[PDB]
């Protein structure tokens, strides 16, 4: 408990990213002008969650490695514990030991969001039979992330870049399977004392 | 709160900030600018002349500004010079301080209000008014809870003949202002231009491109010049154009063939050269630096605005109309932020001393809201203090003020078409599609914009291009003949030009009913 | 709301059918068309939204 | 600066030959504290005043009308902690839907005002296996007790709320069982709480409320 | 769950290319120089959407051929969820296996996308009535598209070739019936394991 | 439908064949050596648009006829919907079966791309008033186009022949009344079905 | 030390929010719930009253700040919330400053 490392990504987006405004009050202003709004902050940065990501990525991956993990994305799933996915993530009894920031961009809504006009075609037709409206985050858009490890072991750092280069194959949030959200990351790891804001 | 960087200009409203200029005059004394300008939420382009604007696209580039707020003839006369200069940086092959991607970028975040039209950003409420020293020439006035301030921009001169003569100004409180000190012989050119081409020889009028050329040729139009008159210049033309384009924003009388046709523009330099070949007016060349061929012919009157040299086509303002502009605000600033050489800021900040007004060469006070009704009579209904109260919200320049009836009452102690006939006809051209939900739409962006701009968007809708007969609207659907289908679209031009002279909540009533969404 | 918009409207000026269909009916049709899917429960909710803001 | 000649700059001033005094100092006061008099002053380009914090959280639409400028508003001031604000109808309509939602949430159905039969043994054994693998939990016999104190109707209303297969999901609102089950044995198991359920709904109140603290001791 | 199909795509333009900008704020900064922007990132590299074209393909030769697949592309039309179209591509109560990603261009927009005049002349009169101007991406222009399927079937890589094929002999983008948007396909297979990334 | 229509449309040039160059860095880079270049494919082959040339014949054959058709070369001219030139070709709202391939020629530039000059001559001195160089295509060439009908019906084939017919007859490109566009037409047409790429 | 009292409202900071948790081999939103959630740029004012204080004090509260503006404040920390920044404006009073 003495050391603690800070893993710091940084994400540049590479293909159009889409993730999802959760939050009802949002929606209602933003679904009278775009239907399909992206998650922002007050501050007018684009948020991502990233700790679900990771946890997803780590557990696809162990699981088809053959380790013990448990799927924690069933539906009303209690983690066991006695992973290695619920020492980093947590499980119902131990908190996880990484804690994972917020994507938060560097720059702000009006400079790396955007606001398009998706379509539907008919197939024997080939006409638009529906349009809709989303908001996507545009490519060469760097977010910064830190994933602070209280109590660290040394499989921690290579699961953490496993799951990340998992991202940049499958991709962050939204709408995976129509290209959206592939990217990279950049990752600056270092191991710092837990005492050096103790003065 | 005024950060001086330079022209630049920022102000920080505690809630936003608020850059006005970013002009350009090594690299890394440019970078400290753009690194010291920190993340802008906007920059107001007063004008365009690359001394206001020009290090745009950079804080477009290092991702420093979200929207940049203009005149709409600012963002086209930006967009010529933008593309022009970078192409100037290639020709001295200068590694370029921006590419064209970030000139494609910096009208991404563009945003254009015309003049009179007050847009609330940040707790700012902007204003601009026209100075008279380009086409888009802006004062900017930007209102915040910590005061009034009015960014004089160039203010024009009297000599102005494309543009009004007295500057526009605010007609509220103004509380700091920041002028700008840089500090009728053109008859005589109408002499001896008249002499020269008398005495068979040609005549030379080296002039910039932007707001200069099109004085000298106006002067040369709104009078008779029985001799030809040419343009050899490459952006001249285009900013020639831009002018007819653009002249609703000019002065009244020329609201409605500007510079006649007198004007002969030199598309090519096949035609460039053989001009100056040529034995027979030419307007050409920057400050005299094609314009090398015309300067052999010119030299084998050469009039700078045979050597000469004529002070009347000027366009930056006189220490006299610099104080008339100062004294014709309705209250006296609190200080004059004297920028942009030193002999003339002294020289002028001396005059406003005498005139006894402050002048810093580089006091909280406060907008507060005033409550004026009894708040004793309250009651809790969802865990809330909660009074409904029927007033009126006051404007008073010192504080907002909120009143009861009792201050209402001791208080009281362009074509027009009816509404009906405007629904009738809208829906009538809607029906048969002429107009549509993207041309409604359009014509909403333009009359939030201001009503000139939406004047001159119909114009260019409704204009009958003389060389081949099309109108650019959309035509009828129907079995209508050739002058029932030019009787509808005169009937929209008229209709949609006297929707322009309605407030916009009546506009959006009318066309809500159209374009649900415009 | 009626009080409110006689102030607002007299306020203003001073500086200037429904089809007739029974209960059951109603209960049986907005079965039949949640089955088919005509009526979702997004579509009850905004129209219950913009009920309570008025007729 | 305040002044009630002094050379220096005077930026408040508190007040024919006004006018002469005022004019008469260097630069300009900004405001002057002073009827007609004040008028006048104005008329020398100089601005008069003539003697929680306020927020108008509202659009804007201005008349000018009259000398004075106007924006016609009948609305509501709400006191807070440390501000006034001023809001429109709309605040007050969303504030209506949130309570008018509230209310309803309460007295709902009848609170405090058909069923299968089995031994008490048979519940005693299904509640008991249903409790080691985490399908009636503590939080669901804690909800069970309080549905029930309220009325039969209240616990077969919650009880078909939870047994309920949502034909969009396919999913009831029970939690999922712990250990090896194919999908026939976990409906047939959300089947056995379904009738164990609604089986102690026709017991009397002393013969449930001593069949859930053995499970449930914070009933 | 234990291996994944990476089909890697590589298309050469045949044919003048047009994808429609779909941002509203770079159709609207670029309608004063082109009447048709093309669809671009903000790298400056030609964007194509894949998954909508693969889809529409598959469901046009599936329906001729009397495999039961659902018609998505009627409005507001629900997948089945039963069909291989929807197991590919997606129904929506489960994703897509194949993850499609977007066609990306090698080289930049100043390399690729040319202005063009497009016409629409008079019958009578032989004349020029109404011009336009359009953005094109040019012939021999290549693409990129990783095509990612979680749970790889036997048949899936088949029917991506099928889909491929069929958009080679109908076109991928807009303005297809005037010849535009005709491409050529080099798909390059690959079975990864899911596990690949742990160290 | 069930079945797809090809036409392998082949076009010999019996007369110099100039359709003139779209793209604007093509053209302005062209204008030092050239006045009227040819509209160019960037693999160096020569590309001439065909939808237009088989539309508009197709509406002046028709329209002489009487048949119920609309004028698609007016200013604007919303398409009908109902005639067989917008079941053929396309409307604005339903699109057109038959997808008309351009042109593409079988060889190269330096083939059949040949630069060269033309005069407007005074009728009084009968001097050159004006030379301007211009590049045609040379006669002999050959030219490749493919028309796939989606939903074939009876008289698709007979149309299609009755407009390149018209072509011949009247040209197809530009400088058609100086006696530019003279062609042959070659048609071999099959019944090909929808699913045939299915394996 | 004081709560954390907000210097606004939940109708201007508390926004409801929509969490999901997803099935890693489908894909498919296996389970959602609604939370409230306090936005950002939210400011908070508590008061550290210290009576008797040493001179380590100062340092031992603004070093235990950085701290929590690392690790973060209130729930769902590990998921990114309560990411935080504090302002210190420290004083030292008399304790008879209320006696007139
Ligand atoms: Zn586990
Ligand atoms: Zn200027
Ligand atoms: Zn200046
Ligand atoms: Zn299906
Ligand atoms: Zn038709």
């Amino acid at each position: 408990a003495k050391t603690m490392k800070k893993i710091y990504v940084t994400m540049k987006t590479l293909s159009p990213l889409y993730t999802g405004e959760v939050r009802r009050e949002d929606k209602e202003a933003a679904q009278k002008r775009v239907n399909f709004p992206v998650r922002k902050t007050a501050t007018n940065k684009v948020l991502i969650p990233f700790k679900g990501a990771l946890r997803s990525a780590l557990e696809i991956m162990l699981k088809a490695k053959g380790e013990n993990v448990c799927d924690t994305g069933e539906s009303r799933a209690r983690p066991c514990g006695r992973c290695v996915t619920c020492s980093l993530f947590g499980s119902m009894g131990r908190a996880g030991r990484a804690s994972v920031d917020f994507l938060i961009s560097n720059d702000t809504k009006e400079q790396i969001v955007r606001e398009s006009t998706h379509l539907r075609i008919e197939r024997q037709t080939k006409s638009a039979s529906d349009t809709f409206k989303g908001e996507e985050v545009i490519e060469g858009a760097t977010f910064t992330a830190t994933i602070t490890i209280s109590n660290p072991q040394e499989k921690d750092l290579s699961l953490i870049q496993s799951a990340l280069k998992f991202i940049e194959e499958n991709g962050i949030g939204g709408w995976l399977n129509k290209g959206y959200g592939r990217v990279s990351f950049e990752v600056k790891s270092e191991d710092v004392a837990t005492d050096r804001f103790l003065k | 709160m005024i950060k001086f960087i330079g022209s630049a200009f920022l102000l920080e409203t505690g809630n936003a900030k608020i850059l006005i200029d970013c002009g350009i005059e090594n690299n890394e004394i440019i970078e400290k600018k753009i690194n010291e300008i920190g993340k802008a939420d906007i920059c107001i382009l007063t004008h365009a002349h690359l001394d206001h604007s020009g290090l745009v696209p950079l804080l477009v580039k290092k991702r420093k500004v979200n929207k940049i707020i203009s005149t709409p003839a600012t963002k086209e006369l930006c967009r010529l010079l933008f593309n022009d200069f970078q192409r100037i940086q290639e020709e001295n092959n200068d590694i370029p301080l921006y590419s064209y991607d970030d000139i494609e970028s910096s009208f991404e975040i563009w945003d254009e209000i015309d003049d009179r039209n007050t847009i609330e950003l940040f707790d700012t409420k902007i204003t601009f008014y026209n100075n008279s020293h380009i086409i888009g020439s802006v004062s900017v006035f930007i209102e915040t809870h910590n005061g009034n301030y009015l960014f004089s921009g160039d203010i024009g001169s009297k000599l102005q003949q494309l543009m009004d003569y007295p500057p526009d100004m605010p007609d509220g409180n103004v509380d700091y202002l920041i002028l700008e000190s840089t500090y009728s012989d053109r008859d005589r050119l109408l002499e001896i231009a008249k002499t020269t081409c008398e005495n068979g020889g040609k005549v030379l009028i080296p002039s910039f491109a932007i707001g200069r050329l099109q004085e000298v040729l106006y002067t040369f139009s709104n009078y008779n010049f029985n001799f030809p008159v040419y343009i050899d210049s490459p952006m001249g033309s285009k900013v020639t154009n831009l002018i007819k384009e653009y002249n609703i924003y000019l002065k009244k009388k020329l609201r409605r063939d500007l510079f006649n046709n007198k004007y002969i523009a030199i598309n090519t330099s096949n035609q460039s050269k053989e001009l100056s070949n040529s034995k027979e007016v030419i307007i050409s060349a920057s400050g005299m630096l094609r314009i090398l061929n015309h300067l052999e012919q010119i030299k084998n009157t050469l009039i700078f605005v045979r050597i000469e040299k004529l002070n009347s086509f000027s366009a930056h303002a006189d220490q006299d109309e610099l104080i008339d502009y100062i004294e014709r605000l309705k209250y006296t600033p609190y200080k004059v932020f004297l920028v942009h050489e030193k002999e003339q800021r002294e020289i002028l900040a001396k005059r406003i001393i005498s005139k006894k007004i402050r002048v810093e060469l580089p006091i909280l006070i406060e907008k507060k809201v005033v409550l004026n009704i009894n708040t004793d009579n309250m009651c809790n209904f969802a865990s809330y203090r909660l009074m409904p109260f029927s007033g009126f919200i006051v404007e008073k320049d010192d504080r907002i003020e909120i009143n009861d009836k009792n201050w209402f009452d001791m208080i009281w102690n362009l074509p027009d078409m009816s509404h009906d006939k405007i629904i009738e006809n809208i829906e009538y051209l809607f029906n048969i599609k002429i107009l549509s939900k993207n041309r409604i739409k359009e014509f909403w962006e333009e009359f939030c914009k201001g009503q000139k701009a939406a004047i001159k968007y119909i114009t260019q809708v409704h204009r009958k291009n003389p060389n081949t007969g099309r109108r650019n609207w959309n035509p009828p659907e129907g079995d209508f003949t050739d002058n029932e289908i030019e009787k509808l679209y005169e009937t929209a031009y008229n209709t949609l030009l006297s929707l322009i002279k309605y407030d916009k909540n009546k506009v959006y009533n009318i066309l809500i009913n159209f374009n649900p969404k415009l | 709301d009626m009080i409110w918009n006689e102030e607002y409207n007299k306020m203003r000026s001073q500086i200037v059918a429904l089809p007739d269909m029974s209960h059951d009916k109603i209960i049986e049709n907005i079965e039949y068309l949640f089955n088919i899917k005509i009526l979702s429960k997004n579509r009850i909710k905004e129209f219950w939204e913009e009920f309570c803001k008025g007729q």
